[PDB]
DNA sequence: GGGGGGGGGGGGGGGGGGGGGTTTGGGGGGGGGG
DNA sequence: CCCCCCCCCCACCCCCCCCCCCCCCCCCCCCCC
């Protein structure tokens, strides 16, 4: 993200991104006095193109035809929109812990009203949750053309 | 008001547009009057930015893209030009506009320093001024293999083709600017985030010191970049063969390109001293111990599952903690108890320079690529067997002049220059017999001391710690020369009187003062005394005088304060600490000024199972130095249980007691 | 050398960008004044081939109109000042302001004083090259414009949204200069820029204006999106002239931006910093009826030929052999009657509702998907794929204000159209029986969840259906071969029984037609492009006698400028015929006769003078509609008296 | 040459102000009667 | 066996928190013994 400040227009930019849209604390303008007042610069700032995509335990191997247990997926950049419901696949990537963003606090939202943790300064009283989720690099599942030329220049 | 900085921003748009462009019958192609529009743009950086010291043109010029997108493609289209006209011999127009596009690339690429004298102006644009410079360094070292490069150093050829008189003022000035134009553009460096102070800091501290642009990444920027370039141009071939043919105008330049190419990079790394996989392997297992350490140090069961331990000290009353760990092992209940505490003691803080070995943090390294590696190397090594010896005697015939007029940086960057060379060749020397030390013999030439000398006692004078450092540093590498020079033997025991009386007590007063000053301070005075140690013992006035005028309280307390970082010192650094302390304890027998307490924290911290490495060999000397402290400290304390209290406090400078408490009779 | 405020640079030195991103580039002020100069002259001296300026014509049909919208054609953009058409392409927000400064200019040039009539222009970018389904849109076309294809699938109301706002801060001087407001995000103030401090803030209410808008939900073509996936949607925002252009169940093509904003609903439920988009649309394209001047006195010429009934009648279906009276009552009810109302007390229907009652593999089911391509308005609905909702109109619990409203069923959506039900014999009577009011009373009265009224259903209905078990069976009447009660039926005031009887010279002659239609439609059968057009136009005079694209228009154009009257018409003539099919229809499993088939006579005469573009019907037109309706009759008849019958009424229609 | 006192910076505490915290309709599945 | 029914599912005060101000402590520098 890349951020001008309110007061002065000076740019803050390259701001790694956690879980929440994150703002800068500091100008980087020794003449200027401002924490945390901020314009978003849309075109100088970095997206990725995400996906979420929910799975659920493969039909073959729940063990008793039971209900099946559901992890949620991420996808970024060219992997996204390869999956489709009702499709059966392979993926691969990081399994990561994903924070309650509203109990940590959010602009413009309010934190949410078993056990979490508390202490660290971001929450004060609040105590955060977390979930899992696996982050994939790479998906394949397992389980037209109308020219010649078209086709069979994808032969061997 | 700001209607004038839009109307400046304005103008500078305009020329812009004047210096050229592509032409699509792409080719870069240069505007009509481009020679006088180049000029104009010169005259405004010395109208405005300089005379009146504002810094906007610099900032408009950088917002319209004038270097990047007309100045780069001039000079190597008329690289290209000259080049094939070299090969298959209206130049005499367009080397005018390839020079004023130097004069500007030398402008625009100027270093930039912020003091109380800069325009608020001036320290309100610094930071993204410095991004600015920072994308101009990558575009000039990526520009079709940098080969502005190349344009830079033709440039030069030009005038040193004609003879040494030959060469006019004007001819002088263009090869003092080319040395500066390659100066700025290895001195371009990401820039310090500055804050201000007036208003407090929130519940979070700054997000991220990170001032990169967006279009940069710091590989962009890194050594290995200037190195691949240079190469590729044969930058190091001009400034070896310009080096070797110096027979002094520009010397001053030409020293400074070789200080901002050593300023910040190991000698050690030029040298070894599957293989990184296993290396890797290796790192991972030394990481891996405090795996299993920290593991040690935590539960086996859930954060919610904790008990209460109880410690019942020996006098009857009790304390609680909620550690599991801590529930069977009563040493973390303890030292858990401590952590808990809220309160902590206050401590109190503590640029016109660049970033170095100065100023670092102590583990800080270059990875190089290995091809950047040799060329490095083996450019550094054919500039000592060339280069050196003349180099250093021109500049410093130079410095024994105008020394009241030095400059601070100029100062701080010779004595760099001098350390960081005559280093690498001792290390050189010592991995290859085919190196020779007589190699660097302009180093201990007396007119050479005699100047580091002059710096290192003035700046102490002045109190100019920045280069009290430096000349600190400068020191240690010439008494090293000296050691290595003694065993492979004159000249020798003329600095051995030379550096008598009032030089060694300067010597002895730096580790004094080093306690109130930085890591990399404090370091480096522990290896000047070692050094100092070294020296005089392998001379031998008296022995027994001199080290006496180190072995007092604030040199231990200087000592401590660089060991306190044990984790992050080296294991060398570990170990000279140590063998200081062997002479202090076991050889100088002048055991009492140990006896305090901050020393036997912190040999337990080291000696911890989370403390140093359980191979390491510094460790070893560690457990050897406490075995016998620990007997000698229990000797001392059952001759002498007053100790148990004196223990805990700086030792009794009253005399008619101090005795007693430092012998016992 | 020259004033800072009017510096301005060369066509060149706008192509040599040098700012890093191309909307620093455009807000340059230099560079800004010189696009404003480049777009006045693109607009002032781009011309037809005929050397007339496009938008000098379009500025003066601008004014006429009194818009406030000025549809630049973007490939004219493209062919002269292409530079400034990427600018368009990769920085539209930016540039859509100049260009709209430079229209502004442009057409108070052209008229003076237009600032009266309104203080803006917006340009609308026509004819953007390329395009984008909503899957296919990405980060890298985040501020791009684009051109979308969808449905416009749930359209909201015509709120005011502020568009410049002075503010007041609570604190100080109160007043703060207008902000602009946009498509994503309320205003913030930071800090009064007065006390240049925090306070409570509030619109002021004097210099305050306001402008239309709209969101609309646009979703993925459903002959578009490819299977095992869920349709994707984006919010379209609409703004200023482009609210209600379009109302919901029907195609679009949206030149627009594509934006997008911080959420913090999005971050929440997330849990990632995934931002919301829209559509902020530039322009809405709906998606050939439309006509000119020469089209007007070429369908004038056609008409007056005495053969045009029949040559239109040829040209219905044309790749379809045979089953002339299909087509017959397939062109009377797609140029339908006339609607009237005496004294404002008693309306009655204009639309022709036909029935095609026959046997399997007879062509019933393409005829309706022929004219679902040939109406203006129609919508096409299968069996127990329709509901009785969905067919006349429903009621939803609106999810932004919580209020109950109506949704359009598929007899709302074809209002003066259409509608075309497939397989009305296996559709549910549970959903039938909704037809019976629209169909008729040309009407839906809904009462439920509060709402009650009557909405407009203005439908001629054309329904294929297979008879009762699978065949016809011509031993038996009308209400023993269909499940199909006498109320329903009696709407539907034409009918045509289909039937496949083996007949050599028939079969022979249809399988001949059909094989050459076939390999003629088969894929691989002045430049290349227009080339096979004009093998095409002549494969299409193969069957056609008039072109569809021609025959398209001229519907149109019949239903919506000609209104036929009954000018002396033969009253006794059409009252014999009723007495005579009402006494004939007293056999009980018969088509039931009614005065409402007696208005069909009518209607359909109408009809008839409709496609010869007549003011006046004549005796010839009531005499074909007469005889329309008498063999719709008499084939409605077990065979046992169908010839009896044929020999009664031949009385009525062999005088002609 | 060391210790006290004066002066300036930096950190912590305490107070004050502010914002947040069920009916109706429709489709489809599933079961029962003619 | 087929169709209809009916059942399901779904759309003003008090606490936490943050900002501002004032005092006190701790270090450094200079003078006195
Ligand atoms: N006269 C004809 N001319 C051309 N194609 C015909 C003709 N009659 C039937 N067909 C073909 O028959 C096929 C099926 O037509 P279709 O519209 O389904 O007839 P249908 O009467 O509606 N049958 P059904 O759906 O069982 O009631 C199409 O592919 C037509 O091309
Ligand atoms: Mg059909
Ligand atoms: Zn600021
Ligand atoms: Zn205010």
């Amino acid at each position: 993200a890349s951020f001008t400040c309110d007061m002065c227009r000076a740019i803050v930019d390259n701001v790694e991104q956690s879980f929440k849209y994150t703002e800068p604390t500091f100008c980087p303008n020794p003449s200027c006095e401002n924490r945390a007042f901020w314009t978003l610069n849309v075109t100088r700032s970095r997206f990725l193109d995400w996906q979420k995509v929910r799975i659920q335990e493969n039909a073959n191997e729940i063990p008793t035809g039971s209900m099946p247990r559901t992890l949620d997926v991420i996808l970024r950049g060219d992997s996204v929109e390869r999956a489709k419901p009702g499709d059966r696949c392979k993926f691969t990537g990081v399994e990561i812990v994903v924070p309650d963003v509203t109990q940590l606090g959010l602009p413009g939202v309010k934190p949410s009203s078993n056990s979490g943790v508390t202490g660290l300064r971001s929450l004060g009283v609040r105590d955060l949750t977390y979930k899992i989720s696996f982050l994939a690099c790479h998906v394949i599942s397992i389980g037209n053309e109308r020219d010649q030329e078209v086709f069979l220049n994808s032969l061997s | 008001a700001d209607f004038s900085l839009t109307v400046l921003r304005a103008r500078i748009a305009l020329l812009a547009t004047a210096i050229g462009g592509p032409d699509y019958t792409p080719p870069y192609k240069l505007g009509d009057d481009c020679l006088a529009c180049l000029k104009d743009l010169k005259r405004w950086f010395k109208l405005v930015d300089d005379q009146q010291k504002r810094w906007d043109v610099a900032m408009a010029v950088a917002e319209y893209r004038i270097l990047t997108d007309d100045l780069l493609p001039i000079l190597i289209d008329w690289e290209n030009k000259c080049s094939l006209a070299a090969k298959l011999a209206n130049k005499a127009y367009y080397d005018k506009i390839a020079l004023n596009c130097l004069q500007l690339l030398v402008l625009m690429t100027w270093p930039l320093i912020v003091t109380e004298q800069s325009s608020s102006n001036q320290i309100t644009l610094y930071g993204e001024l410095k991004k600015h410079q920072l994308v101009y360094k990558k575009t000039i070292l990526s520009m079709e293999s940098g080969k502005v490069l190349r344009a830079a150093i033709r440039l030069a050829l030009d005038v040193i083709k004609i003879d040494r008189l030959s060469r006019t003022p004007r001819d002088n000035m263009v090869l003092k600017l080319v040395l500066n134009f390659f100066r700025n553009v290895i001195a371009i460096e990401p820039g310090e985030f500055t804050i201000n102070t007036k208003k407090s800091m929130p519940k979070k501290g700054i997000t991220s010191i990170d001032t990169l642009p967006p279009n940069v990444s710091m590989d962009d920027i890194s050594l290995n970049t200037v190195i691949s370039s240079f190469h590729k141009n044969k930058v190091f071939g001009f400034l070896l063969t310009l080096t070797s043919s110096l027979s002094d105008f520009i010397n001053i330049p030409l020293l400074e390109i070789m200080f901002y190419f050593t300023k910040d990079v190991n000698q050690e790394l030029l040298f070894p001293r599957t293989s990184a996989g296993f290396e890797l392997s290796k790192l991972l297992q030394k990481e891996h111990q405090m795996r299993k350490n920290v593991i040690k140090h935590t539960s086996a069961r859930h954060s919610r599952f904790g008990g209460l331990l109880s410690i019942q000290t020996p006098d009857k009353t009790r304390l609680t903690v909620s550690g599991s760990q801590a529930l069977v092992d009563e040493k973390i209940a303890l030292q858990k108890l401590d952590d808990s505490k809220k309160w902590n003691k206050r401590i109190i803080k503590k640029e016109g320079l660049p970033n170095s070995l100065l100023n670092s943090q102590t583990g800080k390294a270059i990875f190089f690529t290995e091809s950047n590696g040799k060329h490095f190397k083996e450019f550094i090594n054919n500039f000592i067997d060339s280069g050196f010896n003349i180099l250093l005697h021109s500049v410093t015939n130079y410095f024994t002049t105008e020394q009241d007029r030095m400059v601070t940086l100029e100062q701080v960057e010779y004595l760099l220059f001098f350390a960081w060379f005559v280093k690498y060749q001792l290390l050189r020397s010592k991995i290859d017999n085919s190196a020779d030390i007589k190699q660097v013999s302009e180093a201990l030439k007396e007119v050479t001391f005699i100047l580091v000398s002059s710096l290192l006692r003035s700046a102490y004078d002045l109190k100019n710690w920045t280069v009290t450092h430096a000349g600190m540093i400068a020191f240690n590498e010439l008494l090293n020369l000296v050691s290595r020079t003694k065993a492979a033997q004159d000249i020798e025991f003329i600095v051995s009187r030379l550096f008598s009386d009032e030089r060694i007590q300067l010597l002895s007063n730096l580790p004094k003062i080093g306690s109130k000053y930085s890591l990399q301070f404090m370091k480096s005075c522990i290896e000047l005394t070692h050094s100092v140690l070294k020296v005089l013992e392998q001379y031998s006035v008296n022995f027994q005088k001199v080290q006496a005028n180190y072995m007092t309280e604030p040199v231990i307390e200087t000592y401590i304060n660089f060991l306190e970082r044990f984790r992050e010192l080296e294991d060398d650094s570990i170990k000279k600490v140590f063998s200081f302390f062997h002479r202090v304890f076991v050889q100088a027998k002048e055991q009492a000024l140990l006896f305090r307490f901050d020393l036997i924290i912190l040999l337990r911290e080291m000696l911890s199972p989370d403390g140093l490495d359980r191979m390491s060999r510094s460790r070893k000397y560690v457990s050897q130095f406490s075995d016998y402290f620990l007997a000698r400290l229990k000797k001392r304390l059952k001759k002498s249980p007053a100790w148990f209290v004196g223990l805990l406090f700086p030792p009794l400078h009253n005399s008619e007691v101090g005795f007693y408490q430092r012998y016992g009779e | 050398d020259i004033d800072p405020l009017r510096e301005e640079l060369t066509l060149e030195s706008l192509s040599n960008v040098k700012a890093n991103s191309y909307s620093e580039w455009i807000t340059q002020p230099n560079v800004s004044r010189t696009i404003a100069r480049e777009l006045k002259s693109f607009l002032l001296e781009y011309t037809d081939e005929t050397g007339r300026s496009v938008y000098g014509a379009r500025i003066r049909t601008l004014g006429e109109m009194n818009s406030e919208s000025l549809e630049v054609n973007y490939r004219h953009l493209a062919e002269s000042k292409a530079i400034l058409a990427l600018f368009l392409a990769k920085c539209p927000e930016e540039m859509l302001k100049i260009f709209d400064l430079v229209a502004m200019e442009a057409t108070e040039l052209h008229y003076p004083d237009y600032a009266r009539i309104h203080s803006e222009i917006h340009v609308r970018i026509s004819d953007f090259p390329t395009i984008y389904s909503l899957r296919e849109l990405r980060e890298s076309n985040l501020s791009s414009l684009v051109r979308v294809t969808g449905v416009v699938t749930r359209r909201t109301g015509v709120f005011p949204q502020l568009k410049y706002v002075k503010f007041n801060c609570l604190k100080c001087g109160s007043i703060l200069g207008p902000f602009f407001q946009d498509s994503n995000e309320e205003i913030r103030i930071s800090f009064c820029t007065n006390c240049k401090s925090k306070g409570p803030f509030r619109v002021n209410g004097e210099k305050t204006v306001y402008r239309n808008y709209q969101r609309v939900t646009l979703q993925e073509a459903p002959g578009t999106v490819p299977p095992g996936r869920l349709p994707r949607h984006r919010e379209v925002i609409l703004l200023a002239d482009l609210v209600d252009v379009s109302k919901p169940g029907e195609e679009v093509e949206v030149t627009g931006i594509y934006k997008n904003n911080y959420d913090g609903n999005l971050n929440a439920k997330n849990g990632f910093p995934v931002f919301a988009t829209i559509i902020e649309a530039n322009s809405i394209k709906r998606r050939v009826f439309s006509w000119t001047e020469e089209e007007e006195r070429e369908f004038r010429k056609i008409s007056r030929d005495r053969g045009i009934i029949d040559k239109i009648i040829s040209s219905m279906a044309p790749s379809i052999y045979g089953h002339r009276d299909i087509k017959t009552a397939v062109a009377c009810s797609l140029f339908g009657g006339v609607p009237k109302n005496v004294n404002g007390k008693h309306s009655i229907r204009g639309d022709i509702n036909v029935l095609l009652l026959g046997d399997p593999g007879t062509a019933k089911s393409q005829i309706l998907k022929y004219v679902e391509k040939t109406a203006h308005r129609a919508v096409f609905a299968t069996g127990q794929g329709a509901s009785a909702v969905g067919l006349t109109a429903s009621v939803r619990k609106d999810p932004i204000t919580k209020e109950w409203t109506l949704e359009g069923g598929a007899l709302v959506l074809a209002d003066k159209g259409v509608c075309l039900i497939d397989e009305f014999d296996k559709m549910n009577d549970q959903d039938r029986t909704s037809i019976h009011e629209a169909m008729e009373q040309q009407s839906i009265s809904i009462s439920k969840a509060g709402i009650v009224t009557t909405l407009q259903a203005r439908c001629s209905i054309i329904a294929a259906a297979n008879p009762n078990g699978g065949r016809y069976n011509s031993t038996l009447p009308l209400a023993q071969n269909v499940s199909l009660t006498e109320p329903i039926l009696s709407r539907f005031d034409i009918l045509c029984v289909v039937r496949d009887l083996v007949d050599e010279e028939a079969d022979e002659r249809l399988a001949t037609f059909v094989v050459d239609s076939h390999v003629r439609s088969h894929p691989e059968n002045l430049n290349a492009r227009q080339r096979r057009l004009q093998r095409q136009r002549k494969k299409e005079e193969e069957i056609s006698p008039i072109p569809q694209e021609l025959l398209m228009k001229y519907i149109h154009y019949a239903r919506t400028k000609i209104y036929p009257k009954l000018h002396q018409m033969d009253m006794d003539k059409v009252s014999r015929v009723y007495a005579d099919l009402r006494r004939e229809s007293i056999s009980t499993g018969s088509f039931p006769i009614t005065v409402r088939h007696l208005e069909s006579i009518l209607r359909i005469a109408e009809s008839f003078a409709k496609m010869r573009l007549s003011e006046f019907v004549s005796s010839y037109d009531l005499d074909r509609a007469i005889k329309v309706v008498v063999d719709s009759f008499v084939d409605a008849q077990k065979v046992s008296v169908r010839r009896q019958l044929r020999r009664s009424f031949a009385i009525y229609t062999l005088g002609h």
